[PDB]
């Protein structure tokens, strides 16, 4: 499963 | 911009036998960027139902891919893979040979 | 006994072509399970293992809204790092993450990983203790304080120790005849002439999984390292691997030269010369 929280560069 | 050219093997996925079907690979790896365009060809004409791998890289960033067909190798048919990339002048082909 | 869970993602703008397209792929130490490419006619996360497969409709369309979301934020991403190099809008440009968790043969977490590149250069890397980074540059700074306020690495500190242990253990268990499967290398050594006085001495490897394999010549019991032509390890396409490696020698010290093979499948390491 992969990681679930996005954040932006 | 740095780049990276692919390397690229041509072989069977079983040991070769004539009159015995098999698959027909081509493996281009270890280049940079990753837009790359590669054929097999049966004396020299491109073969149209070829498949291959989802694009993945390895741990120093350069990418590869798996193409593949079923092909039934014969004493005088002649394999190969053309593959071009932004670091080639011309497309590179590479003649599959059955002792490499 | 050893395994890792990755997940690979790809990001690539192309000015003139359309939005950058991400795609991301999963594996499970040498086999890859899932994928997902915002190019695909209908983009959604697809099962490319079998023992996946098992996995319910809420699994896929968790995958599919976490990918989905990656879409976009890798769009913004790009066009944030055009502007931390001062580049221009002209060129094309590719994010890579690859990210996960590594397992002992005892089952638990030896270490986590998260990295990150651009244009093939390393950009931004979690540090082992899974609470730092390093940063390759200037521009990877900038990063480095919008993810340390973010509270980023504390996030991934608890995946790489929770959720990733976790669903690796699960994958592995739901693909232990595979998985959990070594298979050694079937091995063979040919001789080609190429003159009158030295020939090729070529020794095979083949059918072998996973890829990890150390193939070597001796001679006279020392290592040949430098005059050893060796082929990057190679799918064969239907999971296993293979390799060769080649010495050319002088005719007829063929004797004298030893072909070792190590693989997590052979429960003695080989020994191999040319057998006429």
């Amino acid at each position: 499963l992969p990681f679930d929280r996005t954040t932006i560069m | 911009m740095i780049q990276r050219t692919p390397k690229i093997q041509v072989y069977s996925r079983h040991p070769a036998e004539n009159g015995k079907s098999n698959f027909l690979n081509c493996y281009v790896s270890g280049f940079h960027p990753s837009d790359i365009e590669v054929d097999l060809l049966k004396n020299g004409e491109r073969i149209e139902k070829v498949e291959h791998s989802d694009l993945s890289f390895s741990k120093d960033w350069s990418f590869y891919l798996l193409y593949y067909t079923e092909f039934t190798p014969t004493e005088k048919d002649e394999y190969a893979c053309r593959v071009n990339h932004v670091t080639l002048s011309q497309p590179k082909i590479v003649k599959w040979d059955r002792d490499m | 006994g050893s395994h890792s869970m990755r997940y690979f993602y790809t990001a690539m703008s192309r000015p003139g072509r359309g939005e950058p397209r991400f795609i991301a792929v999963g594996y499970v130490d040498d086999t890859q399970f899932v994928r997902f490419d915002s190019d695909a006619a209908s983009p959604r996360t697809e099962p490319r293992a079998p023992w996946i497969e098992q996995e319910g409709p809420e699994y896929w369309d968790r995958n599919t809204q976490i990918f989905k979301t990656n879409t976009q934020t890798y769009r913004e991403s790009l066009r944030n790092l055009r502007g931390y190099y001062n580049q221009s809008e002209a060129g094309s440009h590719i994010i890579q993450r690859m990210y996960g968790c590594d397992l002992g043969p005892d089952g638990r977490l030896l270490r986590g990983h998260d990295q990150s590149a651009y244009d093939g250069k390393d950009y931004i890397a979690l540090n082992e203790d899974l609470s730092s980074w390093t940063a390759a540059d200037t521009a990877a700074q900038i990063t480095q304080r919008k993810w340390e306020a973010a509270r980023v690495a504390e996030q991934l500190r608890a995946y790489l120790e929770g959720l990733c242990v976790e669903w690796l253990r699960r994958y592995l268990e739901n693909g232990k005849e595979t998985l959990q499967r070594a298979d050694p290398p079937k091995t063979h050594v040919t001789h080609h002439p190429v003159s009158d006085h030295e020939a090729t001495l070529r020794c095979w490897a083949l059918g072998f999984y996973p890829a990890e394999i150390t193939l070597t010549w001796q001679r006279d019991g020392e290592d040949q390292t430098q005059d050893t032509e060796l082929v990057e390890t190679r799918p064969a396409g239907d999971r296993t691997f293979q390799k060769w490696a080649a010495v050319v020698v002088p005719s007829g010290e063929e004797q004298r030269y030893t072909c070792h093979v190590q693989h997590e499948g052979l429960p003695k390491p080989l020994t191999l010369r040319w057998e006429p």
